[PDB]
């Protein structure tokens, strides 16, 4: 179980830690987090008390170095940063445990939500998606804005999503308009699968960091290309049946943990009416329609 | 964006631009058959491509064997329309293809942008205007030579015939348009007007009567009294 301690909380802010979040007041005694659990991606996100816009938030691995939270008064926002000297790190985190100075991760044994919200996600393909390749964490905002949207201005600072976008030539094959248009079959499972993605295990865990962007940071490119991957398998005829059975799996978890007020904002109603009532795939996704039906039936 | 009364001198300009009318691509007789069920039997259609600017009319008939074992044939009637339109602009010379097509019907946007995915600078458009482009098949010489194909077919008119050595595109517009809506409105009342007087005729190389001027003015005024007669009647008012 391990253990990201914080320098200091110099201004007022609430903290999140996956899918929990802490009120911490102006200079009180915070230390940290400890107990994370180990084998996930977890991501430690800020909204400042006194200045609620920019959401912001570090995707991380304990497996890949030890990790600490220190506030920058010039940049004015907390920073995570790498302790190389694993003695010294050893050393805070013990007298911060020992003073009580951490929250621990409140993670209830029978609830398996993080895991389930995280089971195709790794840190090697995050740090692809959000490319700073100097540090093993991976910084993302409310503000930034998707390679996709970009084409519609600073490169350093995007979301590198795989680009999906129906009305393109990569999504249409020459004398098959029709039949690629209606079904996007060939567009999922020869150009997206087999030629991007190499296998469906990488596509969910885009899909599903899309999501946990868009929910955790309300970053609204996120949320455009959480859709538009849920749109290319629900349009497509021909699926295997274990990535449908998945998805299902995928899509209940994420509407199950989406905070009830914020669906107005966060799901798109053609969309969500088109997979789960016209498309192709209206009858394979039983627990996320069952989900949608009795918890957002305005939005249907 | 939208083709309305707003930007409607935006069609006699320069920029070559063209009008697609799916409405007589897939058509039908619908009939009983013996177990008293219905069933339809599907007719020769057209499309009908339209350079407002010159009268070049690029009609492509579109043969009933085009349907023959296909299901849905509505929506394919939209993707064979955006396929022969893609087709058309491919085979005209690149100072010839348009800088844009503006369809009549919303539901050709997706079909063609699709179609024309090779084609990003060809903007395509629809419009808010309600165009009588479905009245084509009033003309008896193209409602001829679509019902006599028996083969899949391009034929080139000019749907203004010679008027355009006399008045503006914009006139020849006006002029088209309200003969296709009287013709929409009442085709036996507007054809009866068309050859009431027998001494003016139709040149072989021609779709609609050589009148004067003079004659033009006459014809256009009993158009336009035709149609506000059918409304008079359609609405009680």
């Amino acid at each position: 179980m391990n253990t990201v301690p914080f320098t200091s909380a110099p201004i007022e802010v609430t903290i999140g830690i996956d899918q929990y979040s802490f009120n911490v007041k102006e200079n009180q005694p915070f230390h940290g987090i400890k107990d994370i659990p180990i084998g996930h991606v977890h991501v430690i996100h800020f909204q400042h008390a006194d200045n609620s816009s920019m959401r912001y938030g570090y995707w991380f691995d304990c497996r890949m170095g030890n990790f600490y939270i220190q506030y920058d008064p010039k940049d004015g926002l907390y920073k995570m940063m790498e302790e190389r000297d694993g003695a010294k790190f050893e050393n805070i985190v013990h007298n911060f445990k020992e003073r009580q100075m951490m929250v621990s991760y409140p993670k209830i044994d029978e609830d398996d939500t993080w895991y389930n919200l995280t089971e195709f996600v790794q840190m090697d393909k995050i740090r692809k998606i959000v490319r700073k390749d100097e540090n093993q964490f991976s910084y993302v905002d409310s503000s930034m804005t998707t390679v996709q949207e970009n084409e519609l201005s600073d490169p350093a600072h995007s979301l590198n999503y795989t680009v999906i976008n129906f009305k393109s030539r990569e999504a249409i094959r020459p004398g098959h308009e029709m039949e690629d248009f209606l079904d996007k079959s060939y567009y999922l499972n020869t150009v997206m699968l087999q030629g991007i993605f190499k296998n469906s295990s990488n596509y969910f865990g885009e899909l599903q960091f899309a999501f946990l962007n868009a929910m955790f940071f309300g970053n609204y490119g996120s949320s455009l290309q959480w859709h538009a991957m849920i749109e290319l398998i629900c349009s497509s005829a021909t699926v295997p049946k274990h990535m449908l059975d998945k998805l299902d799996e995928i899509l209940y978890y994420q509407i199950k943990t989406l905070p009830e007020q914020y669906s107005d904002i966060l799901l798109n109603e053609r969309v969500w009416n088109i997979c789960l009532y016209s498309s192709f795939q209206k009858n394979s996704l039983h627990n996320t329609e069952k989900i949608m039906e009795n918890k957002y039936p305005e939005l249907l | 964006g939208a083709m309305n009364s707003s930007n409607y001198a935006e069609l006699f300009n320069n920029d070559i631009k063209l009008f697609v009318d799916d409405t007589n691509v897939y058509r039908v007789t619908v009939h009983k058959t013996f177990e008293g069920n219905v069933a339809t039997k599907a007719i020769n259609g057209c499309i009908f491509t339209l350079n407002p600017k010159t009268g070049h009319l690029f009609l492509k008939i579109i043969h009933t064997s085009v349907w023959a074992g296909q299901k849905r044939l509505s929506q394919l009637a939209k993707w064979k329309t955006a396929e022969e339109v893609s087709a058309l602009v491919r085979s005209l010379p690149k100072e010839e293809q348009p800088k844009q097509i503006i369809v009549t019907r919303k539901a050709m946007l997706d079909p063609l942008e699709v179609h024309m995915l090779d084609f990003p600078n060809i903007a395509i458009r629809p419009t808010e205007l309600r165009l009588p482009f479905s009245a084509a098949m009033s003309i008896d010489k193209l409602s001829d030579v679509v019902m006599k194909a028996t083969e899949p077919q391009m034929v080139l008119f000019n749907i203004y015939d010679d008027w355009l050595d006399r008045i503006s595109s914009y006139t020849a517009f006006s002029r088209l348009t309200l003969l296709l809506r009287a013709l929409k409105t009442n085709e036996e009342s507007a054809k009866m007007i068309l050859l009431s007087d027998p001494t003016i005729t139709i040149k072989s190389y021609h779709l609609w009567p050589s009148f004067t001027d003079e004659q033009w003015i006459t014809i256009e005024s009993q158009m336009r009294d035709l149609i506000l007669t059918e409304y008079g009647r359609k609405y009680n008012v």
